[PDB]
């Protein structure tokens, strides 16, 4: 359980973003949006996993420029397949996050 | 020798830019090779017609400016966002005719509504259509990608009006078999003085060759009047008649208009970079304006009859 | 007279159905059980084949019947070797 | 203009009212709403974190199916029926039977939430939940019809359900108890929560992984998709747990998590467990089935739950021995019995393959690899009928999964017994007795596949019998294994 | 033994088809699983409270066919094609909402005409989550996939009209903020007597658990009581009072209200293949109506105050 | 209820009137419109074949392209780029390089029609041929654009038009000639009727078979969405044609015809000839250039061109010779000068496709076999400096291309020169000169390449010079070896 | 000239479909809707070419059924990709035919 | 002085710019010539090169020179051998 504990106690948040043309631009903008956290990718090839430490922010506003479209934060469904972290949506962004540190 | 150089992450020309290029930008941008060699815009002899013709028409316009390829569309269309904008706002006009046709609009307008429209509404897929050639006329001339594509969704925009008149045309024409709906326009077109105005207008417009010239009499002369002395005024007898349709209508199409005014004034404020462009379209709106206030009085007059 | 128990035999990976006789031995039923098990997905192998009620410490005796042994139908049992 | 979500969603569902007509409880019956005694008002505080309405909903969702449907449509020509590796057809054929019409049971959990929630965001979210499994469902027919006329296995996309082969019997005994055989929290709870958030993302995303690996686009572009679907609907179960928790039902919550988790566990081991590990081929393993489950279950939902409030199951020791043990054996099962499956199991026990079993599994050869010495050397010396069953494996009788253990050099295996109102039960696991004994009057009567051979239900009792009993209509609907035996040319 | 067969074009249980399968075919029909055993729905104790449930308020109901799953949607929709639709519909439906309120309709209204939308108008979000949860109910216990698909269109339809609700409830209010508009209705429809018909309709029609008395008097009952007692009055008085707006999104509800009538009235025809059928259905409608009779006066009672 | 399109198409189309504020001439130039003195009224006889009208346009135009991205999106993880055989990479390249800004070009072709054609259906079609193509100038602009950053080559796909790069100013001589260079009538005849019913069926679908049998789906997916459009807007033409013969017009109708159908062979005989031939991988060329050939220009275009009431070319015996040998040549002088080309040029001589070529160009061994057996014993023997030019090619002062003939046993080559105006000139074959004479004020000043290099204009005078004079702005840029060399460890 | 001669000879009609759903629905749509012709198939993995001599059909009402889903005539325009025969299209049906017999 | 021809090498696929001297012989255009396609594209072979003006039947006598020859430049030629 040495290696179970240890994946356990995680507290990476973030979008799972499935392929197509939203992966670039999420890695991109979780990078911007988030300055001063690591940015973590583990690239499964159908999807991406895409984590920070404790909060993730993306912006509609990030997310539409390196995009480079047109985007409303509600379409980022199409492409979000899962996320670690509880979620808080809403027109300007979508937050990723933990309520407790393990 | 060369030099050995990495890929770059965009088109070598946006390269340089700071943000991450866009879709518009990198669909959009410096297209036009013909303007790469003065002498010799397209790869002919130098002296073919259309050689001279583009010499003459593009290069040798007043209209003035170092870069013309670094223009903006403010609303940053392409074609696939034009058609997802487009099939919305046309979807919703097409709803509005079936239910409008279901609810037995056209039975309900006012007396003698119907020979207003004869007279004043169905001749404009003529108008329209001039707007059509006129906008294709700019897009063909000009000398940015850039412009040339505002150029080429005003055309579209400027069909889909003419194509919303024959279909209203033909619709009200079901209920109104007897007021020469569909059988007389080409005449009053023709021959009726409220109409005069318009089509000398747009035959004198349609022979203006310079790109400046054209540009600035279609997009800042004819197509600000059309707005402000057809559309408007046809909204407010519609109301008087009883017309509920019409004015919807007419709304989506504002909404197109007001986009042409939108990117012709973000030209104009890209071309004002250059000081010697401003007595030079002024002076082109000077020339024109008086044409294109005789038309909206003749139009105007009529229309009030 | 039929008589079903479910058996695991040492060193396969399943309980299995096997249905034996009333009056069999466990010298028999473990043979019956060893025929489902042995060259199948165990390898054969030197020794004495023992019957024990499921987890049991108590091996039955080899002559015992099934009849003698009190096992209910569907109950389950172990084929083990001597240690 | 128009006006943001946000200004008008709470009226959206301001819904709840107090009945005067008849009682709440009559409106709200315990056993379809699962309120525990909750009254209305304190389910008004319910905030699904994971909003939409119905106009981005219509627009949204068609978005995802023209897409899903365009890159069908553009692959047709791919040759990935004809060139794709058996084992790879075969991870096709029982994900469709398995998933198709389970997708379409789910939209009665949805609507037993609908109508029966006393939470107004919830009533609303489970209308596009309905609406999300309908498209999973109709989705998961429409894509493997094109293959019928190739292969009659494909045929159990749309038969599987409507069967009584063992793995129709064990899905269909999990999904009528954690979607359509309990009240509305519970669904919210087993289904939306534990399921949904927990367990679905290793078939639809850790599959896909694979699936992409393979080159078999269509595939990982649809489940892909569809995850994104759960993704929004799963939220429905978070904001349940959490106003239980806050109004004294803490235990009640935990009890129905711990055992939703537990049986999903199971039916995964043997579905998505033997895929990656065995059918997938060797050089599309994105990851082992180990691998994925630390990474999805045990990385993700398991932290997810403990952030909520909830605590680590009871059997959190058992279940990670179960992970590095249990689906070698289901896979061995359901291979070893393959003619009783509506798929082609491959035997994925090449010396390569093994190899990297052995890296992913430390000590795999000394285990499940002596059982597959054996099967094996007979294929080499073609004694095919000791690759063969002449009996029928014991069974669970809640996961309706044969009873295994871990087998070769330190041989275990343990059954967990159980006498009740007279009759005598058999299970696989300490978990298992203990859903059994959470809740006997939803399971006491049920018979599985074993207890009806000996019923006398199934006739002839023979292996013909049973093929037929479960459904099978032709020789070549029943399972062989996938490369017909051509893996012992590398041994 | 088994015989040796040949690949099936479609699914087994179309393969007897003589016209080739439709999409709506292919992912419609015969999904029940819980229909194959009488003794056991679900694949649990033939005891458990689901499968005693669903013995008693599905396979015991007096409204009896040997072959539901025959039934067909007329329209036979599916959810690809349900999309396509309301995207459509809806499309059109916000377009109206943002041109009419660019229009600043709301503030030409006749006076006192925001009193009576906060009385008669706004509540409706509990109506018509009433026929929401009741279609899910319907949905939930119908006998056939094909009967339950149309069940769950006609649920996310009734949210649709809620959604409608609240959007023009909140709307409505920036221009009238003094009406208790977004306020009041929850009172409203618990306490004023014009809605208290209609709640104690929904109420009971929410506790008749049989598949067949919940199918019969939600939609062959309520609903179109709904369409003649509430949208269609709506209607009138909107246009007394220069309401341009609701007679066009009330028309665009109805397309949806007519689509549910018409599989209603299919089913009906499938089951009246059984001649024991008629005299249970209407049995059902006799039942129903004196409640329904009740609820639409008292609501245009009020409606006419 | 909505009214159907034929009810009220006509008043669509009824936009032509009589000037009057200025004349018919003034309004419609002849140097502009083509009209050929033909009266207004005649050409209100102009029925559009395949038609269209906005609301209709708008919503399947956006399907397309919904289709086209979406399929591109879920197939940026199918390893193409890294995984294609090199040659199928450098079709893309030459493709995207060649083609994406003349489809930008065309739209100003469309709309010298939408502006001064007579006919009132000509300019409505003209309206949606401009929307067309500009989206096929977008779809290859954005396609191409994620290479970018893997290969400095694609950035020809925008760069190209903008170079004095030899085959930029072939493609441009050729659509500045039939597209942005006459009047509106003159671009019906050849643009809409010659090449794009005649020849882009080559490119855009011979192409997209090898494409899918390459498994490249997104690029076959894209071309062939695009030849759709290409399919309504190319119908502009035939119209056009039966107009100005039923005017008395058919000697001038067939000379645009004769003169645009050779002019693109040649075009197509250096693009599409070597990718078919010899880039396209062996196994993935489902049909061999003139295959293709006798099915797209002979059994489709051409049958199509009589059936209109037009004959079948003068040239017509020249033109099938050609067939059998002109992209044999073309194909190994772009190799041999594979240094100025912005794609990597694949020799495709291994024994295994020089055996192909044979049965598919009886006498081809004994021919241009000839010289690729010198250049493979250089290869073999790593004499690489006698693998690359030293000189110029003599090219073609119409096609702008070299100037060949057929090498080896039986070898032949003819030059057919024309001193004109105090200059000479020289063209590649018979027609290509009967070309320059039916125009020359067309081309009479214009210079190709070698005349630009003699007469001083390209400094300095050496391979460097000419180069960086082409536009190439790094060692990466200049074609190579598609496998460099790699061939001969077949050979 | 003889393969050329016999290659221009030909009378062939009718639609090319580019690989996709449209393909299998309008081979079954010719074969149904032109009774007492021969339709002849080539298959190019990306496109499909679909003929029969002088004159083929194809009606909006057969493709429908064809197809399984509703359909526009209009809506063929995206699949077909290229066509022999001249064209006549409305509503109601696609006609691809020759005036001239070779 | 510089003078620039166009020459078909015989057997060759092409013909190329080749910048000969007004004063060469026949003999050293036929050099110049095949440096750019003897051992490149044509197999080298025994004979005597000769000279003469495109698709012509007279040859160019060895010794004489571009200048005696009448040529102006940029004209084509051909470089074959004896026959
Ligand atoms: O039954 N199933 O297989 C299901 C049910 C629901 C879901 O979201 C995914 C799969
Ligand atoms: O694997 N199983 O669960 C099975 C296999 C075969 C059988 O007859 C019954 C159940
Ligand atoms: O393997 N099996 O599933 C079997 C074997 C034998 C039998 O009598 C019944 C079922
Ligand atoms: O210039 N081009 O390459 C083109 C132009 C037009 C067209 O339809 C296709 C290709
Ligand atoms: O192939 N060509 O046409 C060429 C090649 C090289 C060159 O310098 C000029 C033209
Ligand atoms: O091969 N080439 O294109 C060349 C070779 C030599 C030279 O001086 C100029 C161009
Ligand atoms: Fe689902
Ligand atoms: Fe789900
Ligand atoms: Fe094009
Ligand atoms: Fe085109």
């Amino acid at each position: 359980s040495t290696l179970a504990d240890q994946a356990l106690h995680n507290n990476n948040v973030g979008p799972i973003i499935r392929a197509g043309d939203l992966v670039e631009p999420v890695i991109e903008t979780a990078e911007i949006d988030n300055p001063g956290k690591e940015i973590t990718v583990e690239d499964r090839r159908a999807y991406v996993r895409i984590a920070a430490e404790g909060e993730l922010i993306l912006t509609r506003k990030t997310l539409e420029e390196q995009l480079g479209r047109p985007f409303n934060m509600q379409e980022l469904e199409i492409n979000l397949a899962s996320f670690a972290g509880q979620i808080q949506a809403d027109e300007d962004q979508i937050r990723f996050y933990f309520d407790k540190t393990m | 020798s060369f030099e050995s150089k990495k890929p770059m992450r965009t088109w070598s020309h946006l390269a340089e830019m700071r943000k991450k290029p866009s879709e518009y930008d990198i669909v959009s941008r410096k297209l036009h090779y013909s303007t790469n060699n003065p002498d010799s815009p397209w790869e002919l002899s130098p002296d073919s017609p259309m050689n001279l013709w583009y010499k003459q028409y593009r290069n040798a316009s007043p209209l003035k400016h170092d870069n013309w390829d670094a223009f903006t569309d403010p609303d940053q269309l392409v074609y696939r966002t034009y058609n997802l904008m487009q099939d919305g706002q046309e979807s919703y006009v097409q709803s509005l005719f079936d239910q409008f046709n279901e609810r037995e609009h056209d039975q309900m307008v006012r007396e003698g509504w119907e020979h207003t429209m004869a007279r004043c509404y169905s001749p404009l897929r003529y108008l329209f259509h001039c707007l059509q050639m006129s906008s294709a006329y700019v897009q063909q001339m000009a000398p940015a990608s850039t412009i040339s594509n505002c150029c080429i969704l005003q055309t579209a925009d400027s069909l889909r009006w003419l194509t919303h008149t024959a279909y209203r045309t033909h619709e009200l024409s079901l209920t109104y078999p007897d007021a020469g709906l569909g059988e007389h326009e080409r005449e009053l077109w023709e021959k009726e003085p409220g109409w005069q105005g318009l089509r000398e207008l747009m035959e004198k417009q349609l022979t203006a060759f310079d790109w400046g010239e054209a540009f600035v009499s279609l997009n800042l002369v004819v197509k600000p009047m059309i707005v402000e002395s057809i559309f408007k005024p046809l909204q407010q007898q519609a109301w008087e008649n009883n017309d509920t349709l019409l004015p919807l209508l007419i709304d989506s199409q504002l909404k197109d208009a007001e986009r042409h005014s939108r990117w012709s004034k973000a030209l104009v404020k890209h071309a004002l970079e250059n000081p010697d462009n401003h007595a030079v379209i002024e002076g082109w709106i000077e020339k024109w304006r008086p044409l294109a206030d005789r038309a909206a009085e003749a139009y105007l007059s009529m229309l009030s009859s | 007279s039929a008589f079903p128990v479910h058996a695991a035999f040492e060193k396969d990976f399943l309980v299995q159905l096997v249905v034996v006789d009333l009056n069999d031995s466990m010298d028999q039923v473990a043979e019956k059980v060893a025929y489902h098990c042995v060259n199948r997905r165990v390898a054969p192998r030197e020794g004495v084949m023992r019957v024990r009620k499921h987890r049991s410490t108590e091996l039955f005796p080899r002559d015992m019947t099934i009849a003698e042994s009190g096992l209910n139908p569907t109950e389950v049992i172990d084929v083990v070797f001597e240690e | 203009a128009m006006h943001p979500r946000k200004d008008w969603y709470e009226l959206t569902r301001a819904t709840n009212w107090t009945p005067s007509y008849v009682t709440e409880e009559q409106l709200f019956p315990e056993r379809m709403s699962g309120h525990m005694g909750i009254p209305l008002e304190k389910w008004e505080s319910y905030d699904e974190p994971y909003k939409t309405s119905y106009p981005e909903y219509v627009s949204i969702q068609r978005e995802k199916d023209a897409g899903a449907y365009s890159v069908k449509a553009a692959l047709e020509r791919a040759k990935i029926y004809e060139n794709s590796d058996p084992g790879w057809i075969s991870t096709l054929k029982s994900h469709y039977g398995a998933i198709a019409v389970g997708e379409y049971a789910a939209v009665t959990g949805e609507g037993r939430m609908a109508r029966f929630s006393k939470a107004p965001g919830n009533r609303n979210m489970a209308t596009f939940g309905m609406m999300d499994e309908l498209r999973h469902g109709q989705l998961q027919l429409f894509f493997p019809h094109e293959y019928c006329k190739k292969d009659r296995q494909f045929d159990w996309a749309w038969r599987a359900y409507h069967s009584n082969e063992w793995a129709a019997i064990a899905a269909k005994h999990f999904f009528d108890d954690i979607i359509t055989g309990r009240d509305a929290i519970s669904v919210a709870i087993m289904l939306t929560f534990s399921f949904e958030t927990g367990f679905t993302n290793m078939q639809f995303l850790g599959l896909a992984a694979d699936a992409a690996e393979a080159g078999d686009y269509t595939f990982a572009n649809l489940i892909s998709s569809i995850q994104t679907d759960e993704s929004r609907h799963a939220q429905q179960g978070g904001p349940a747990l959490q106003l239980l928790i806050e109004n004294g039902k803490r235990e009640e919550a935990q009890k129905k998590v711990d055992m939703a988790i537990w049986r999903a566990w199971r039916l995964f081991a043997v579905l998505t467990g033997p895929v990656m590990d065995y059918y997938t081929p060797l050089e599309d393993r994105s990851q082992s089935f180990k691998e994925f489950m630390y990474e999805w279950i045990i990385g993700q939902f398991e932290r997810s739950l403990i952030d909520l409030g909830l605590d680590k199951p009871w059997y959190w020791d058992l279940f990670l021995k179960d992970i590095d043990e249990l689906h070698h054996s289901y896979h061995m099962g359901v291979w070893y019995w393959r003619t009783t499956a509506w798929w082609n199991p491959a035997a994925g026990v090449t010396p390569e393959e093994r190899d990297w079993l052995e890296e992913k599994y430390p000590g795999w050869n000394k285990r499940w690899g002596r059982c597959w010495d054996v099967i094996t050397e007979n294929v080499l010396n073609d004694r095919m009928d000791l690759v063969s069953p002449e009996t029928l494996p014991s069974v669970c009788n809640m996961s309706q999964i044969p009873l295994v253990g871990v087998p070769g050099d330190d041989w275990n295996i343990e059954v967990f017994s159980l006498e009740h109102n007279g009759r005598l039960y058999h299970f696989g696991s300490e978990v298992d007795r203990w859903v059994f004994q959470q809740d006997p009057v939803q399971y006491q009567n049920h018979m599985n596949i074993v207890d009806r051979f000996l019923a006398g239900q199934i006739q002839p009792m023979t292996l013909e019998g049973a093929l037929k009993y479960m459904g099978f209509q032709s020789i070549e609907e029943m399972g062989k294994d996938a490369h017909d035996f051509a893996w012992a040319d590398k041994c």
